[PDB]
């Protein structure tokens, strides 16, 4: 009989993982403050990692990697990619970003130096400002309007002016991939991703057709649910569109770059967060968000440390978590693509 | 990577390696707290012996 | 040296107390004449905790035998180890107590208590550093219950900084049929709540069930019951009589086991449960560990799964894997973590002694401070109230000068004790 | 030459002190009777080992040590031990009844009756000192004497020796070998009252030592003797700079200068390598780079914590044996590019290094194998605050219900000292998070 505690009630993914563990008859749920657990489904903020691995006779496992916030915060991600030699400032798959602190509190001068080079060079000079404290996003071409909005920590990155637009619709989208890193730091990519598509045509000259968020497309967008159910296009439909419209495949034109970016990010922080020789073990589910331009180039947007799943894929993904990340440590009585490294 | 202040002798040696530059109460107050605690003990024992006398 | 002074009062107290000295004398290699004949230096390393040394290298139990009638103490003196006790430590009257707490506490016992305290004082003066006292007695009778609790109160007056520990035998209608035992027990429990640091609840109800149901003793005797008591008393005092790190003296035991001063009533447990003259198959460490926590091995008729453990002490005896003991102990806490309060971290302590008891390759003794002990006090309280609501049989006590208000207060204190266990059973972190 | 006096309080302090002074004698070649044949200045001198040993006209080398325990059965082992002739009875102080795992009993009730005798015996050793540096205090966090009497003694030492340094070797409680449920209470009470009186304190978690003994020495159920022999090796590595010729950490003040920039944050994390079982008939001798890299593995630390998720304020490497500065500088360079070593901005990312050519001495018949080179890293990292957080959480769980509190109030202590001690610890955790995050 294995034991586990639950310290995050709002986790739709791990609420189902909890339901699956109890349904096995070999897992018992304890009170949230009972220290004699095998598994902790911890909270998002201030998880007491320092208290794990100090129970005699108990192998303890937690569903979060301490230090993974370096990859899952806006300002942290930019600083990580710029300052890590494994990723370097010459990183080709991450949009040119700059960390901007409000003046009431930095890379302001460096942000303007590369900004004037675009105005002088007759190049597309459209940027976007955002932060980890969002629902507040501004998309402007004048840098004077971007810096004024931050003062009212944010990051400014280059806005992909030429995105890949699905037809019919001439509409934007983004790709969400679910990645599971186990206690051995094996990197597993869930075979099923989702395209959170826009239902409005992209107007290159309003932030409804530009921001592909599921909440914004269900509010400000008038054509919600027209082309696809819930503005969620799955891999089978998207692979068929790429074959019929572009004579390519999802695997060749996009997924190779996606798997490459996933490996590069997680291998970069492996020495800092690995629990290999530690007194407790970690795993974590990550949500990677990508953009594809018209030339079928994949760009990384951000990484989510506490991702939510799509309704159709909850049952299969949460079952794979138990099989690969939980029951691998606690055996009882493949939907993932292993990204070897 | 700079080694500075290398000191040597017969039983060993010591040095410093720099990889990057940088970016009470008195005895009177003690006895007053000790005696104030002993006073609380004697008071508690006195209330017990009073209780037992009843 | 940290000496303990032992007192046994009344019939039950003297019979159980005599078996205790008989059992630990054999464990420490002392013969009925007080001469050491053992073959191990561990038997003598802490011998001074319970014995005094005399001329001719004689070891005399630091024990005081008290009764208001000479009957049982004549049986002790003529018993197997009767010649080992100090003759001047036999303090006895002639009237008896008539199973009357008031006679033991207020009239008959008052006449004899001063001569007992003189023997106590003589023993306590020849102690390098006395740690405290242990008393054996029943709560259902008159001498052990009434005079025993009078002795505890007067000893506490003279030695208010010493530990008071009792082995208190709770009455049961399955064993005795004297109707006033719930009165005597309730009056005694009120005394114990206030004037002892640790009380081992030895429930005749549980001893009967073990003997009758488990050992298949269809005609149980007190010798059968006292066999369980002797093994348990040996087990819970092992940490006092042999070298060890855990709960080596009475005060360190109390600090570990008593989180709130009134909740100091322990459920003892023992494994393996054996009858006199009965052991071919040796018990394994997993078996000892599961049995010592089994409700059927508890010496108090309380279901541990109906409450929560505040603190637990576990003592393993015999030659065994201390690694395996740790593994099995950790397994119980990790597989039954709901029955342990979470607001007392690491509340289970384990000791191991290489010297096993007589006739057993290995054994385990359980000491639990569980909120389930409220079931014992609820049982006595219901028997008390059934009679007291009609003042039935009260004239036996008012005839000795007692007032009904003293019964109301004892009843209220015991119901308050039950409420206190109940509040720490529901508390949460 | 400047003398150091070691003070051993309670069972843990006395049994560890016994293992240390046994090891000190083997390292300096001092016989059980106190005779040191290699000492040519009979009856005196100012060699480096004289900081820990005094000398008599007959050639006996006597530890500058005081043993205190409120109960005599542990110190009686020293009075009849192998090295009984080293000490004179004036150095061994015993009471009759211990503190019963009760801080308040050791600090207020029983401490008040023996504090004056201990200070007098300490003053007798101080009078033999031409230039006393200060004191090294060995005690447990969990016992009533180790927690309660120590904090009382440290307050009096700060009064009677206001200019002398005071260093601690403190045993942090671990349930695998602990003997009291209230040890989280005693640890936080003694840390609160000793904090302003200690200049540098080396915490040793019994859990870390226990697992190192199980993992690396193949001991199924380590005893105190197993743990104390390993602890004495770490203590020996730390004090070697005071007893031998050298230039790093040559006096007690230099410990605070090299390791403690902020006075309250004076708990350096110790890491030791290698720990090799003597049961192995042959073992591959690890290189300078291998033992230095092991200093950044949590399984070799004296307190389990993750220094990757904190910041360093200082770091010292203390090598013993076949070690040359060339191989050290290379190992540090390799490690800096592979490990997550972050210093605070107001400190240089650097390492103070000391090398002692004499290889580590092991006790004959012990569990540790002889090695050609070993290292003890002393790093002041904010990650050690994980141990304060674990301790404070156990405190909070019990104090929320006032469990066992009556044992302390009954000894004269006020319930307000509990919350006052806990608020001080909460301020300590806040200091650590500011420096390290
Ligand atoms: C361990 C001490 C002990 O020997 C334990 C029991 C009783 N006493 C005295 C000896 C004794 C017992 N029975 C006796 C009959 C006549 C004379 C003496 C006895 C004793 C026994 O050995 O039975 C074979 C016994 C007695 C009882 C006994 C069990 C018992 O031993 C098996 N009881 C459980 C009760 C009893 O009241 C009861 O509730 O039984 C269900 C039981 O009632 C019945 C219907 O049997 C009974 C039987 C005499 C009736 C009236 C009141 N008393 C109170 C205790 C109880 C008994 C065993 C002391
Ligand atoms: N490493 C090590 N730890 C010890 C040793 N002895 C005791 N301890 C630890 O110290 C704590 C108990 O404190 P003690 O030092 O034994 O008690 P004390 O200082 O003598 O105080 P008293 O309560 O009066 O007995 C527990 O955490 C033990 O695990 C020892 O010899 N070595
Ligand atoms: N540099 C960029 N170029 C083009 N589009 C961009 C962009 N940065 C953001 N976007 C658009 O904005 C949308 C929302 O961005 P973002 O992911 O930062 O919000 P968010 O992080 O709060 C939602 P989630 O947490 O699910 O990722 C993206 O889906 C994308 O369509
Ligand atoms: N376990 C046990 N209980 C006993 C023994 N003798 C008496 N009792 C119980 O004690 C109670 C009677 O008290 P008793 O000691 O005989 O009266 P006292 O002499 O006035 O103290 C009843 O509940 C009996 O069941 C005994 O030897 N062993
Ligand atoms: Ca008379
Ligand atoms: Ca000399
Ligand atoms: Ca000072
Ligand atoms: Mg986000
Ligand atoms: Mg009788
Ligand atoms: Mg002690």
């Amino acid at each position: 009989m294995y034991t586990f505690v639950v310290r995050d009630e709002n986790s739709s993914v791990y609420a189902e993982v909890s339901r699956l563990l109890l349904a096995t008859g070999q897992w018992k749920r304890l009170r949230k403050d009972n220290p004699r657990f095998n598994l902790m489904l911890g909270e998002r903020n201030r998880l007491p990692f320092g208290r794990l691995g100090h129970e005699p006779g108990l192998v303890q496992l937690v569903n979060y990697y301490r230090g993974a916030d370096k990859l899952c915060r806006k300002a942290s991600l930019v600083k990580l990619i710029k300052t890590s030699p494994e990723l370097s400032e010459s990183c080709t798959w991450f949009p040119e970003s700059y960390v901007i602190y409000p003046t009431n509190l930095d890379e302001r001068e460096v942000f303007l130096a590369a900004y004037n080079r675009r105005r002088e060079g007759r190049e597309g000079n459209v940027w976007i400002a955002k932060s980890s404290a969002g629902a507040g996003i501004l998309i402007s071409s004048e840098a004077s309007e971007l810096l004024d909005f931050i003062d009212e920590v944010h990051v400014i990155q280059k806005y992909l002016e030429k995105p890949l637009l699905l037809e019919p619709g001439h509409r934007k989208f983004d790709i969400r991939s679910w990645v599971l890193v186990d206690h051995l730091y094996n990197i597993y990519l869930y075979r099923e991703g989702v395209l959170r598509t826009s239902s409005e045509p992209y107007n290159s000259a309003d932030k409804t057709c530009h921001l592909t968020n599921h909440c914004i497309q269900k509010e400000y967008s008038k054509n919600y649910g027209r082309y696809e159910e819930g503005n969620e296009m799955f891999f089978e439909e998207f692979n068929q569109y790429l074959m019929d419209a572009l004579n390519t495949t999802l695997e060749n034109s996009i997924l190779l770059q996606i798997k490459h970016i996933i490996r590069s990010c997680l291998m970069c922080i492996e020495p800092a967060i690995s629990t290999k020789h530690l007194h407790y073990q970690s795993f974590q589910l990550f949500g990677f968000d990508f953009m594809v331009d018209e030339e079928l180039k994949v760009w990384l947007i951000e990484v989510n440390g506490a991702p939510a799943c799509a309704q159709k894929l909850y049952a299969e993904l949460c079952q794979g978590i138990v099989d690969v990340a939980i029951s691998s440590v606690f055996p009882l009585a493949s939907i993932f693509i292993k990204l070897h490294h | 990577m700079e080694v500075i202040e290398l000191n040597k002798c017969t039983s060993g040696q010591s040095f410093e390696v720099i990889l990057k530059p940088p970016s009470d109460p008195s005895l009177e107050e003690i006895q007053k707290k000790l005696e104030a605690a002993e006073e609380r003990r004697k008071y508690q024992e006195a209330e017990l012996l009073k209780h037992l006398a009843e | 040296m940290r000496e303990i002074v032992h007192i046994q009062a009344g019939q039950c107290g003297n019979q159980i107390g005599a078996k205790f000295w008989e059992v630990i004398s054999d464990e420490h290699g002392i013969d009925p004449t007080g001469s050491y004949h053992g073959d191990s230096d561990l038997q003598l390393e802490r011998i001074n905790v319970y014995y005094n040394e005399a001329t001719g290298n004689k070891y005399v139990p630091r024990a005081i035998l008290v009764d208001l009638e000479p009957g049982t103490m004549d049986s002790v003196r003529s018993g197997p180890f009767g010649q080992i006790f100090r003759p001047d430590n036999f303090v006895f009257g002639q009237s008896g107590a008539g199973n009357n707490w008031a006679k033991g506490h207020y009239t008959e016992g008052a006449e004899l208590v001063d001569s007992v305290l003189d023997v106590v004082r003589k023993e306590s003066e020849s102690c390098d550093c006395l740690q405290g006292f242990q008393l054996t007695h029943s709560l259902g009778g008159g001498t052990g219950s009434g005079m025993g609790t009078l002795l505890i109160s007067k000893i506490r007056e003279e030695y208010p900084d010493r530990i008071m520990n009792t082995f208190s035998v709770m009455p049961s209608p399955k064993v005795s049929d004297t109707v006033v035992e719930p009165y005597n027990a309730t009056l005694s429990v009120h005394q114990l709540v206030e004037n002892t640091d640790e009380t081992y609840c030895i429930d005749n109800e549980a001893l009967y069930d073990i003997c009758f149901r488990t050992l298949k003793l269809t005609t149980p005797t007190y010798g059968d019951l006292n066999h369980l008591v002797s093994a348990t008393m040996s087990g819970v005092t092992t940490c006092l009589r042999f070298p060890g790190q855990l709960n080596a003296d009475l005060r360190k035991l109390a600090v570990n086991m008593v989180p709130f001063p009134r909740l100091h009533f322990f459920m003892p447990g023992f494994a393996p449960l054996t009858s006199r003259g009965s052991q071919y198959r040796a018990l394994t460490v997993p078996e000892l560990t599961q049995q010592m926590f089994d409700s059927k091995n508890m010496m108090a008729a309380c279901d541990p799964r109906h409450g929560r453990y505040l603190t637990v002490a576990a003592i393993f005896r015999g030659r065994m894997s201390m690694k395996e003991v740790d593994e099995q102990m950790l397994n119980v806490q990790n597989k039954n973590s709901s029955y342990f309060v979470e607001w007392i971290p690491n509340n289970v302590k384990t000791a191991v002694c290489d010297i096993p008891p007589r006739g057993l390759k290995m054994s385990a003794t359980f000491i639990g401070n569980s909120t389930a002990i409220q079931e014992l006090f609820k049982r006595i309280s219901e028997q008390f109230t059934a009679m007291f609501r009609r003042k039935a049989f009260l004239h036996w006590y008012t005839g000795e000068g007692m007032d009904e208000m003293e019964f109301t207060e004892a009843e209220s204190n015991m119901n308050d004790l039950v409420s206190e266990y109940q509040q720490y059973q529901d508390a949460t972190a | 030459m400047r003398e150091c006096i070691s003070i051993h309080v309670g069972q843990a302090g006395v049994q560890i002190g016994n293992a240390c002074w046994e090891l000190y004698c083997l390292e300096h070649g001092i016989q059980p009777d106190g005779q040191m044949p290699s000492d040519k200045t009979i009856g005196g001198g100012d060699d480096s080992f004289n900081t820990f040993f005094s000398e008599t006209g007959a050639g006996k080398h006597v530890p500058r040590a005081v043993f205190v325990d409120l109960e005599p059965t542990v110190i009686d082992e020293v009075r009849t031990g192998t090295y009984r002739q080293l000490f004179h009875p004036e150095q061994l102080i015993t009471g009759k009844e211990d503190a019963a795992n009760n801080y308040a009993r050791g600090h207020y009730t029983i401490g008040k009756e023996i504090i004056d005798l201990v200070l007098d015996r300490i003053r007798k050793l101080a009078d033999q000192c031409t230039g006393l540096q200060g004191f090294l205090v060995f005690h447990s966090f969990g016992g009533g004497t180790g927690s309660g009497f120590t904090s009382l003694l440290m307050e009096r030492l700060s009064v009677d020796y206001g200019k002398k340094s005071k260093l601690e070797f403190s045993i942090y409680p671990a349930p695998q070998v602990s003997t009291a449920v209230v040890e989280p209470y005693n640890s936080i009470l003694t840390t609160h009252t000793t904090l302003e009186h200690s200049d540098c304190a080396f915490m040793v978690d019994n859990e870390a030592i226990y697992d190192i003994c199980r993992r690396n020495l193949d001991i199924e159920r380590p005893t105190y003797t197993n743990l104390n022999r390993l602890i004495s090796q770490i203590v020996s590595s730390i004090t070697a700079s005071l007893r031998f010729d050298g230039a790093l950490n040559v006096d007690l003040t230099e410990f605070q200068t090299n390791l403690v920039p902020y006075p309250r944050i004076h708990f350096p994390l110790a890491t030791y390598a290698p720990v090799i079982s003597a049961e192995k008939a042959y073992h591959e001798q690890l290189s300078v780079a291998e033992i230095t890299n092991a200093c950044f593995e949590p399984a070799n630390q004296m307190v389990k914590c993750d220094p990757r998720h904190g910041k360093y304020m200082a770091c010292c490497l203390l090598y013993r044996g076949d070690v040359v500065p060339k191989d050290v500088n290379a190992a540090i360079a390799t490690i800096k590019t592979k490990r997550s070593i972050q210093f605070v901005d107001w400190c240089p990312t650097g390492f103070k290094v000391g090398i002692n050519y004499q290889p580590p001495t092991v006790v004959p018949g012990g569990d540790l194998a002889k090695v050609q080179r070993a290292v003890c890293m002393l790093s002041n990292t904010t990650a050690i605050a994980e141990a304060w957080a674990r301790l404070d959480h156990k405190f909070d769980l019990m104090y929320a219900k006032r469990a066992f509190v009556h044992w302390y109030v009954g000894e004269g202590m006020e319930e307000g000292e509990f919350s006052e001690a806990r608020e001080d610890m909460a301020a300590l955790e806040k200091d650590y998070e500011e420096v390290g995050v």
